[PDB]
């Protein structure tokens, strides 16, 4: 029918009135805003703030925590639904984080949807203005195709290392940071496939297929270090936290940022290639996005907790030293990588700055941070010492 | 140093009234009586680029409205 | 002073594991109170709306003490007795492979967290055995979970029946 | 030059590929079976994609929600009673969603197959979309409702009552603690499958019937990301249903998943829809059937059959006990509102009419109980009476289950009134089923949860409800009432004043 | 109050109720397709179609309309508010244009405020990552501050170009196509601009000012014949179609995409400047959306008109004959800027074959279109002839 046989109490006459009927004059309380309770970060509450923090139903035995009692159920043995115990890090309150960029899935949604469908405009632009021509056919058959898709590899093992924290986080704020860090990884992952599966489209004879770079990250030798440094990361380590931070605060920002940063994002440019970069560009914004992140988590909130500042530090320059080395390795095997680019392409004294550009930035951003005192000097020779 | 950094409409903006040029032949088409002074400014401070998204927003409250609720 | 989140007997704790000063001492109160209210085992009820907060808050001092106690490998590799946690977790792993039924299976896991629940063991370690502790015993107890009557389970708990009561 | 791009489809046609084989890779979580690593997902996505069909959904709701309803005053023109009861749905609903997140994550982690956890990892982000959709219900409903208080603060104020413990056992406990199999069944299986996705629908239904056009907005959006979190529960099955160990242990964990979510939704679903509601939509007992007997039990779960799965063997029993359980647990509720977030009413004359005409025999029942409570002024500040006391006048002792944490009354129920009282280790449980007390007897560790009258033991009614902030911005009125008009409305001294000390009805078998 | 003082017929019991009584059982007319009379392009109608589609009063007069009599008040003189003599081309049907990428307000302004958020990111996350460290500083502050600068008094002119078209446009779906041609034009103009404040704020001494490339622009050498060109294009081009489409078909399509390309696009990435190609990206992507639509108007539907096709190509042969000469001279003009670049950036057989990827796409998407006689070899030769 055209008004339908549903009635409903907003529009309906008879319904309607009955509702006003039992209406109040007034609201029966002034105040409406939903997270009150709530310590704001900045000025006033934010949405995000009001929408996420307290969601996750903790006791007050799990600092932070508003509710009481155990757990309703456990696991088989009594492990607890979220524990102090799944993680070395101790704080005053697990709610204290905060994202800068104030992130909920709406706004996170709405960003990521923008950049795919003008990733697809701008796909549509290249392929129709013919730009595909000045780029170097070695670059792209050989350095795109293997060592740039191996490195898809690398970035979705970050993204799995994620799935115990999503588990494990024990609060709502640090979760929800947690989850949009590792999926920005996985994007990131199929965002390099995609430049591949383009390539194949606009390029007659090139393959899509991951079993050339999956051979390279499986079985190569430019990335050994980095694959073993990720199978660790991921499947050895058993605390959330060490794995956020390690894989954010320490691998992910001097290998990952080098190999991103310094070698296709500097060098593709070179070899008439801005294709690579547009997608790069998209893996670096996440990176600066997401450590904004990872900082106000572990040196906002924790390295700098007013009780646990010292233990926190201790335990993070413990995690930062036990990982800085297999990143270094992960590094030293990467350099072999220069030795396979064609005569005059790059030399030893731009490779020395680049380094030293992300070790510096490294040190800037996260070292200096948790008073981890790395000697750039020695780091760098150690790493250049693999040429 | 290496902070966060962008730039508004407004930023650009500044600049725009330095985009027209001089040249004989640099004047309407149409018949006129009247004169319109070669500095004149404008009240709002645009961009295409903040036009589109700032017309974007209302629009999705629009037909978010119209698609959704009011058709339910 | 009574209260759910904020009570005397809550208070009384605080001032107890701040007079605490050594991982020892401190490590050694942990696994003991563990013993005394934690679980269906514990050795009374007498803490039941305070021993998840309290046992917390000794947590916390025995991490603090244990990270200006022990050097970076250990406090990754060993114990807050002293022990070395792969051992203690491939030891625990071997017997609970070993264990001849759920009864037995069920034992050994919640000893397990009893006496190596962070901060005394690594997380990383503990969370390794809590992974392949609780593949066991649940192998066994959902092995024809229903075949024993409730008569006869309520005997094989050991449970002392007060009331039963029903209808159909 | 012809216009090129690449689709989703195109790149997750090679996301299979993406995991690599290494000694190390393996679960992290303890689990008596093994999910395939070669199983596939129904919906080919990536992130990118993703994100933008969600961000579309998000468009239209928000837009309605800034601006028609808001226009139309959408937020106040509803029944005072649904105002109250979405209090409850969308916050109990919340942490539901919430906990789905690290149920997904953990589900996630335990997949080996690529595309499987891409499956589960979809639902991860779409478990975080309703956390913040359930979050927005009562965001707004607090910003632009005729009631604020409840909506406001749910978050912490719906731990004074006993009914946030069971949602937090099947809703919560229930989607992350245990074997990944067990959580997936209580999740997606059972919870999702049967009770959560028709839920959702319905709750719409009642909503709209009530003048209530927000909630249909935002949970017919997430209405939405249901049919690719039904997959991922089926797909569950298939990932395990060739590994041995499954036709061991199935069976036993989706009854076990079954019986745990029954007992909370069976009672406390129809209790909120006809109870928390002036204009009915479906009898509860005739819904109950077609979702749990029909839809579920039936067509559902017998798609399954081809992978070894079982009809539950507790559903008659579930269906013996279901007839009167919303009815007998709203007496319980309504006699302890002081511990609530949430305002109760009375049912009026022509819902007791309706009561009667879809369940004969509730007036001589529960009708007469409420008329007698009202006539001595359970309603009026004044009187001094809370039901509660009628219940100890009476000896109508209230338990809670052990494991469930559903409350239950034995000597005044129309339903069940089983009773399994049992002493271990110095420890008193209580139990109101065979199936929870085998739960319990078989993983006593498994389930420790205090129960309001341990926790609240000797302490006076009015101190636990200001401890817990259960005031109004006044700091004087109860959020809490046993009415939804506007005046006389109580407060925190004439809550003191009854001189109401908790007691824990155990100890009387001592 | 909390219900509010103004009662709603939708919401309100007693006025609603009035309502719902005077409806009707059913509705009065089973087509709700509005626009159902409008010629589908495609398969169905779409939404494009419906919401544009005769929104212009011509009436039958002006080839297409569906209207009858002159308009009610005309310029003084009697010009027509709109008519046939604005413009030299013919059609049998001046609604026959569509965007092929179905345009209307709403898309438009919605991928343009995508690429606005997008972009703020990409700005904000490539400061963060101080990734102007590689960047050569003499590229930096002569070719782009100075040369990439001057390029946008180039497309603010195309974009002002467009101005008598948005008032003379014979309908609605060329009017919607045109206008947006030239606001893509200004928005890249904007965001050459927008660039060089970027990099004011990240690199110290880097001045914003656009005295600089105006200079360049007004009375540098590299620029001259360019700045000519677009002088007479916007200003002395009375005709919106000679106007759209010399604009489009003949000088953006060959100094403008050799400009953006073969040369900014193209060379940036050698001096470790992936900043500008970002906005480069963003100019080709609108060009390519723009030439669908050029190329639908002009020789789909006027350039292949089933009445005056003859007669159109030969008057866009005209035009491109007219305008492929100061389009040609503006690119010689532009061959000095080479001479500028430090030793070893590139070479003559590069710059060769770039103008060659540059005609030889003209002649694919546009002279060959109207059977306009094109000498590839002719035309890099003239233009060859600049290189200082
Ligand atoms: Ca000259
Ligand atoms: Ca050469
Ligand atoms: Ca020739
Ligand atoms: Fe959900
Ligand atoms: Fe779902």
């Amino acid at each position: 029918s055209m008004l339908g046989e549903r009635r409903r109490g907003l529009t309906d006459p008879e319904m309607a009135a009955v509702i006003l009927k039992a209406l109040p004059e007034a609201p029966l309380d002034g105040n409406n805003k939903m997270g009150y309770f709530v310590t704001p970060r900045w000025k006033r509450l934010t949405e995000y703030e009001a929408l996420t923090v307290y969601a996750q139903p903790n006791a007050d035995w799990i600092a932070g925590g508003l509710d009481w009692g155990d757990w309703t159920q456990k696991f088989h043995g009594g492990r607890p639904s979220w524990g102090n115990e799944t993680t070395e890090l101790r704080t005053v309150d697990w709610f204290k984080h905060r994202d800068p960029l104030r992130r909920w899935h709406a706004p996170y949604v709405k960003d990521k949807a923008e950049e795919w469908r003008y990733t697809d405009r701008f796909l549509q632009g290249y392929s129709a203005d013919g730009q595909i021509r000045a780029m170097n056919p070695t670059w792209r058959d050989e350095f795109i195709n293997r060592y740039w898709g191996a490195f898809l590899f690398n970035e979705y093992g970050l993204f799995n290392a994620h799935s115990q924290g999503a588990r494990e986080a024990l609060s709502d704020v640090t979760r929800v940071s947690l989850a949009f860090w590792g999926f920005d990884k996985i994007d990131i992952a199929q965002m390099i496939q995609l430049e591949r599966g383009f390539l194949a489209k606009i390029v007659p004879g090139f393959d899509e297929s991951t079993a050339v770079p999956k051979a390279e990250w499986t079985n190569g030798e430019v990335y050994k270090s980095a694959r073993l440094a990720v199978e660790g990361l991921w499947q050895e380590v058993f605390d959330w936290n060490e794995s956020a931070f390690s894989v954010h605060a320490v691998y992910d920002a001097l290998f990952g940022q080098f190999v991103r940063r310094e070698f296709f994002q500097r060098l593709a440019p070179r070899f008439g290639d801005n294709l690579t970069p547009f997608f790069i560009n998209q893996a670096q914004t996440y990176f600066q996005i997401a450590k904004q992140g990872v900082q106000d988590l572990y040196y906002n909130c924790l390295g700098d907790d007013p009780e646990f500042s010292d233990y926190n530090r201790t335990v993070m320059r413990n995690w930062t030293g036990k990982w800085l080395e297999p990143t270094i390795a992960a590094l030293r095997d990467f350099m072999g990588l220069f030795a396979k680019l064609p005569a005059g392409t790059t030399d030893k004294e731009e490779i020395t700055a680049s380094l030293y550009r992300v070790v510096d930035d490294w040190i800037e951003d996260y070292a200096s941070r948790i008073d981890f005192k790395a000697d750039r000097d020695q780091i760098v020779k150690a790493v250049l010492a693999g040429l | 140093n290496r902070a966060p950094t962008s730039v508004n409409a407004q930023e650009v903006h500044r600049w725009l009234q330095s985009f027209n040029w001089d040249f004989k032949n640099n004047r309407t088409k149409y018949a006129t009586k009247y004169k319109m002074a070669n500095e004149t400014k404008e009240q709002f401070k645009l961009i295409a680029k903040e036009y589109a998204r700032m017309e974007a927003v209302k629009d999705e409250r629009q037909f978010g409205s119209l698609q959704d609720a009011l058709t339910r | 002073k009574l209260g759910i989140h904020s009570n005397d007997t809550r208070d009384a704790w605080v001032n107890k594991i701040a007079q605490l000063n050594t991982l020892e001492k401190a490590a050694e109160m942990l696994k003991q109170f563990r013993m005394d209210h934690t679980t269906p085992f514990r050795n009374s009820y007498e803490l039941d709306n305070d021993y998840l907060w309290i046992e917390a808050k000794l947590e916390e001092k025995v991490a603090v003490l244990k990270a200006r106690a022990f050097n970076e490998v250990d406090f990754r590799h060993k114990t807050a007795f002293g022990e070395d946690a792969k051992s203690v977790l491939d030891g625990t792993v071997a017997k609970m492979n070993a264990a001849k039924d759920k009864w037995e299976a069920e034992k050994i896991h919640i000893g397990f967290r009893q006496a190596y629940k962070p901060p005394i063991m690594p997380v990383n370690y503990f969370l390794d055995g809590e992974r392949q502790l609780g593949t066991r015993l649940m192998e066994l107890r959902n092995l024809n979970y229903y075949d024993t009557p409730l008569e006869e389970l309520r005997k094989q708990r050991g449970v002392r029946v007060v009331h039963l009561q029903s209808p159909h | 030059r012809a216009p090129t791009s690449v689709n989703a489809q195109e790149v997750h046609r090679w996301l299979q590929s993406f995991n690599w084989d290494f000694k190390n890779n393996r679960t992290k979580y303890a689990t008596k079976y093994k999910m395939a690593n070669e199983t596939k997902e129904q919906f080919k996505l990536i992130a990118k994609e993703y994100a933008r069909m969600e961000a579309v959904k998000d468009e239209r709701q928000f837009g309605s929600l800034q601006d028609a309803l808001t226009r139309l005053n959408a937020g106040v023109r509803v029944h005072p009673k649904w105002n109250e009861t979405m209090k409850v749905v969308s916050n109990f609903l919340e942490v539901g969603e919430y906990n789905a997140i690290a149920a997904t994550g953990m589900l996630w982690d335990s997949a080996q197959a690529a595309e499987q956890k891409n499956g589960y990892l979809a639902q991860v982000l779409d478990e975080i979309r309703h956390t913040h959709q359930c979050a927005y219900v009562n965001y707004y409903f607090a910003k632009n409702g005729q009631d604020p208080a409840g909506h406001n603060d749910a978050r912490r104020t719906r731990t004074i009552g006993p009914l946030w413990k069971g949602m937090k056992r099947v809703f919560s406990d229930g989607f992350i603690s245990g074997d990944a199999v067990e959580c997936s069944l209580n999740l997606q299986l059972v919870g999702e499958a049967c009770f959560t996705n028709p839920l959702i629908v319905a709750v719409t239904e009642w909503a709209a019937a009530n003048g209530d056009e927000i909630t249909p907005t935002v949970f017919l959006s997430i209405e939405t990301d249901e049919l690719r979190h039904m997959a991922n529960g089926y797909q569950t099955v298939v990932s395990i249903a060739n590994d041995p160990a499954s036709a061991k242990y199935l069976n036993t964990d989706l009854n076990n998943a079954f019986w745990t979510q029954q007992k909370y939704f069976t009672p406390v679903l129809g209790m909120l829809f006809e109870y928390g509601s002036k204009f009915k939509v479906e009898p509860w007992v005739k819904t109950w059937d077609r979702w749990v007997y029909e839809d579920w039990g039936g067509i559902w779960i017998g798609r399954l059959g081809k992978y070894g799965v079982e009809s539950p063997r507790s559903l008659k029993d579930a269906k013996q006990d279901a007839y009167w359980a919303h009815h007998d647990l709203y007496l319980l509720a309504y006699a302890l509102w002081p511990t609530g977030f949430f305002r109760l009413a009375l049912p009026d004359q022509e819902e007791m009419e309706w009561f009667e005409a879809n369940y004969p025999g509730w007036y001589d029942h529960y009708g007469k109980i409420y008329e007698e409570w009202r006539a001595r002024g359970c309603e009026d500040p004044s009187s001094g009476f809370i039901p509660l006391m009628w219940f100890i006048e009476n000896n109508h002792p209230i338990y809670i289950d052990r494991v469930s944490q559903v409350p239950f009354c034995p000597s005044l129920a129309k339903g069940a009134s089983t009773l399994r009282v049992h002493e271990y280790n110095g420890e008193m449980h209580t139990f109101s089923d065979q199936w929870g007390e085998r739960m319990w007897l078989a993983e006593p560790e498994r389930y420790e949860c205090q129960n309001i009258f341990e926790q609240y033991e000797g302490r006076e009614l009015s101190e636990v409800i200001a401890e817990l902030h259960g005031l109004r911005s006044d700091g004087k009125t109860l959020i809490a009432q046993p009415h939804v008009r506007g005046d006389k409305l109580w407060t925190l001294d004439d809550i003191k004043r009854l001189n109401c000390v908790f007691k824990n009805p155990v100890k009387a078998f001592n």
